[PDB]
């Protein structure tokens, strides 16, 4: 076994906007709508269309880590997501809720591929896995005389960065850090070819429908056309001073739209490549993009950066850029990048994305202020606390929102006086708590078994609607819920079943 | 020409006598430590005891002899506690503690005058290395440098020890569960982490690191395996300042460790003086042809069976 | 904060570590990945082998600071 660590996360209930950089777009042509793959680990749907002072549709959240890919199927009713989690998810596109999760990596999943014609998807990632999916046998809910198997593709020596299929599902191909491409026929599941050329990690991969000539985006710089009958790279182009990380290709097959770390988006004629449009400059490197189709001119693309802002840039116009402001523009929210604990071992403080800085109680599980772009480090200095309380939380940002984990090892370490935490505590005079049992018992409140024939720690109680995770240590999540809804009955039954041990001692038990 | 002494084994101090040769055969070591005088003429420390005794060696009257380095053991003894018995010790962990403990010494006395300056121990020593740490997500290098007074490199079987340096200073991809915490990507990440040598010592001493640790078993191994040290050793860096080092080294001191196994053994160093090798084993000098060396790379067969394999290696910049 | 240790085949662990974490603290979280006792263990940074009651801020390490891993051979 790995330990089982307790988190929770200090946010409002909903949080329309991204949080954090988006990796992944994809649009159902049919319903005008946008999905963003989050790097604050929630999945968002928008609408696509003229003035609406919200585009915000809704936000699907199941995810505990970044969301790394998204692929739409099955004429946009359902749904299929890669996470950092290591899990993949189905997800039911319509509705927008978490059908199946997958739990078959072992490390990030990285990379979707999708064969429309089969109906068919793969996921891989950094464990050097590669599983084929039939969509319709994920979302079918009959029973099935079928034991539900699985089948993986083997051969990468180290970790997927991209993948890719044709709309046929005639060929597979895979992009690693181990710099070849590598090849499989799905429905086999064999290896057809290797192909040398790049000198560094490949993070795009396009096919055409047929399943004969490849596109790859490289972190060496170089994007690349291949004949997969030949077996043999035939073109390599140089537009970018960086790596490539992003490549869309228009119907024909002719165009290449490329981006990445150094920002700058080029639609490019394969044919001759000296003739490039540089389409724009965005403001961060960009991580995807996403043509629309409606016309043969392919009028606009959506582009995710590592911001939370999504642009579309307009098309309409075919080294300065074709163009200076976006066409349309998903509003983003802002990301913690930076915190700092103070020796109290209670408060944070944070500045986000647009330098503002913020002071937060990790105990009470709140903001306590605003402080609106003050020097971050004078900040510091300037709120010190001259008292020495042990370590008992580490914080995480990966998700642009302050997570808070609570580890066996340590939760319990620190114990101090009511009146030094603040506390009231009017009865006589006061006395040792200990702020990992006052905690947990605030986050397990509702829970019905934390109940003695009184409720909770009794000093105080957390945001109802935080958010409380149950994971393995660097592994699977086992359950989430918000705090308030630990009183439903099928909660409390999956509290009794992840809740480890040691927490159920403080919690119910009532010990120290 | 020169003098040539053994040093007489006290216990268990071959650990210490065998080191003494070698850095006695670092001519730039032992002239600076022949040269020294204390900034203040009144208190003993051990770098005045390692002074006394190589004045000793090099003012002795005939060619050959022995010395009893009773004082510097004495002082060691008082010194350090982890050295203060008749156990038998590593002779790499004493190196490190005598050539920093001079070092601390010689940095006190320049302090002392003015009532980060470098010491002629990391003058003839101290080399650079450049950590690079590549996140593959976002891309970014990081890059840390970090001063060293020797390189210890791990091993594999039948190999030089230039195949080892370079092993050393290869692209080591950190992934699984060391994932590398990148502050832009603020999250785990895999990354590309590389450590080349930036600036080149003056001496490289090379520590052999002739272990293996089973986790099952509960205990360590030592390793003698095969791994051979050339005479003359060529080292460099790549592209990227006003200067590219290219650069010879010479062989001139090996501190052999004899044994099968890590918790006991013996100490045994060879030298080169005047282009021709010789072995002390504490009291015993013995001159020995060029070819006997390579009984000290370690066995290329009966891998368990006792050897006597090389360990530290000093390799002179050719001058 | 995050630090790493090339351990005796030349691999790298990383360590989640605080500048106030005793060279013994370090020693215990190499052994929990490693299985290395601490009293086996010796350390080197920047030329130096680490004292047990030292801290990693006493030697000025700081995130991405690599630490060599060396057992002995007595003799
Ligand atoms: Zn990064």
């Amino acid at each position: 076994r790995r330990k089982v660590q307790v988190s929770y996360v200090i946010r409002d209930e909903v949080e329309k906007y991204n949080r954090n950089g988006v990796n992944a777009l994809q649009l159902d042509p049919a319903l005008n709508r946008l999905f963003t793959a989050g790097r604050d680990s929630i999945i968002r749907i928008w609408s696509v269309n003229q003035h609406k002072q919200d585009p915000y549709i809704a936000s699907m959240e199941h995810h505990t880590d970044w969301v790394n890919d998204i692929v739409l199927c099955c004429n946009g009713k359902t749904l299929i997501s890669a996470s950092s989690d290591t899990t993949v998810k189905v997800w039911n596109a319509h509705k927008g809720f978490c059908m199946s999760t997958l739990r078959t990596h072992k490390d990030y999943v990285k990379a979707l591929a999708y064969a429309k014609d089969k109906e068919l998807v793969a996921s891989a990632g950094l464990d050097r896995q590669i599983f084929l999916w039939d969509v319709n046998t994920l979302t079918a809910l009959t029973a099935s005389n079928n034991t539900v198997t699985t089948s993986s593709l083997s051969g990468n020596k180290d970790s997927i960065y991209s993948l890719a299929m044709n709309q046929l599902g005639t060929i597979i191909v895979s992009g690693s850090t181990e710099k070849v491409l590598r090849v499989w026929d799905p429905r086999t599941c064999a290896k057809l070819m290797k192909l040398k050329g790049h000198t560094d990690n490949v993070k795009a991969l396009l096919l055409n429908r047929d399943g004969t000539q490849c596109l790859s985006g490289s972190s060496d710089g170089t994007i690349r056309l291949w004949s997969l009958g030949q077996q043999r790279c035939i073109a390599t182009y140089r537009v970018h001073d960086e790596g490539v990380w992003a490549l869309q290709v228009n119907d024909a097959f002719t165009h290449v739209y490329s981006g990445g770390r150094d920002r700058k988006i080029y639609c490019t004629d394969l044919r001759n490549p000296d003739i490039r449009v540089l389409i724009c400059e965005e403001k961060a490197p960009v991580l995807k993009m996403e043509l629309d189709r409606s016309a043969d001119p392919p009028p606009a693309i959506w582009v995710a950066t590592t911001k939370s802002t999504v642009n579309k840039w307009t098309l309409k116009g075919i080294i300065t850029p074709l163009c200076t402001q976006p066409d349309q523009v998903i509003k983003g929210g802002a990301s913690i990048i930076q915190c700092h604990i103070f020796n109290d071992k209670r408060h944070i403080l944070t500045k986000d994305t647009n330098n503002n800085v913020a002071y937060w109680d990790v105990l009470k599980a709140c903001k306590v202020e605003d402080l609106g772009k003050v020097d971050f480090e004078d900040e510091i200095k300037k709120r010190f606390k001259m008292v020495y309380v042990p370590n008992w939380f580490s914080v995480d940002l990966k998700t642009g929102m302050l997570t808070i984990t609570l580890d066996e090892s340590d939760c319990f370490a620190a114990w101090v006086s009511a009146k030094d935490a603040g506390f009231s505590s009017p009865d006589g005079s006061d006395p040792k708590l200990n702020l990992g049992g006052l905690l947990l018992q605030a986050l397990l409140e509702y829970w019905p078994r934390t109940h003695v024939n009184q409720k909770g720690n009794g000093y105080f109680q957390v945001p109802p609607h935080t958010p409380v995770i149950f994971g393995e240590a660097g592994g699977r999540t086992l359950f989430r819920l918000l705090c308030r809804d630990s009183g439903g009955e099928t909660e409390s039954m999956l509290l009794n079943e992840t809740v480890p041990q040691w927490v159920i001692d403080i919690t119910v038990d009532k010990n120290m | 020409n020169e003098h040539y002494f053994g040093l007489v084994n006290f216990g268990n101090t071959c650990y210490c006598n065998s080191v003494l040769q070698a850095l006695y055969f670092c001519r730039p070591f032992r002239e600076k430590v022949l040269a020294y005088k204390s900034q203040p003429r009144k208190k003993e420390s051990l770098l005045t005891c390692l002074a006394d005794l190589f004045h000793s060696i090099a003012t002795q009257k005939k060619k050959v002899g022995v010395i009893p380095p009773k004082k510097f053991i004495t002082r060691l003894r008082k010194e350090n506690e982890l050295f203060d018995n008749y156990m038998q010790q590593d002779a790499h962990e004493f190196l490190n503690y005598l050539l920093n403990t001079i070092a601390d010494i010689l940095q006190e006395e320049r302090k002392q005058e003015k009532q980060p300056d470098p010491t002629w121990v990391h003058e003839i020593f101290q080399g650079t290395l450049t950590n690079e740490t590549r996140c593959l997500t976002c891309e970014t290098i990081s890059s840390k440098d970090e001063d060293f007074l020797d390189l210890s490199v791990d091993v594999e079987q039948n190999t030089s020890i230039t195949h080892c340096l370079r092993g050393f200073s290869n692209t080591e991809t950190l992934c699984s569960e060391y994932k590398y915490y990148c502050e832009e990507c603020r999250s785990k990440q895999e990354a590309h982490k590389r450590m080349k040598v930036k600036k080149l010592p003056m001496i490289l001493a090379l520590h052999l690191k002739r272990f293996k640790y089973m986790d099952q078993l509960h205990r360590y191994t030592k390793l003698s395996y095969r791994v051979v040290f050339p005479l003359e050793l060529r080292l460099f860096n790549t592209s990227g300042d006003a200067t590219n080092p290219d650069r010879m080294y010479d062989l001139v001191a090996v501190v052999v460790h004899c044994g099968s196994g890590p918790n006991r053994g013996h100490y045994i160093a060879i030298v080169k003086s005047h282009d021709f090798w010789l072995l002390f084993d504490d009291d015993i000098v013995e001159k020995i042809d060029a070819q006997a060396i390579e009984e000290f790379y370690g066995l290329t067969s009966d891998i368990s069976k006792n050897s006597e394999s090389g360990y530290i290696l000093f390799y002179q910049s050719r001058d | 904060m995050q630090i790493f240790v090339k351990t005796l085949t030349g691999k790298t662990i990383t360590l989640e570590v605080e500048p106030s974490d005793t060279i013994e603290n370090v020693k215990a979280k190499i052994q929990d990945k490693e299985g290395i006792p601490p009293d086996q263990q010796r350390l080197i940074f920047a030329g130096k082998q680490l004292e047990d009651g030292r801290t990693l801020s006493d030697y000025n390490i700081q995130k991405e600071s690599t630490l060599h891993l060396v057992l002995r051979l007595r003799g």
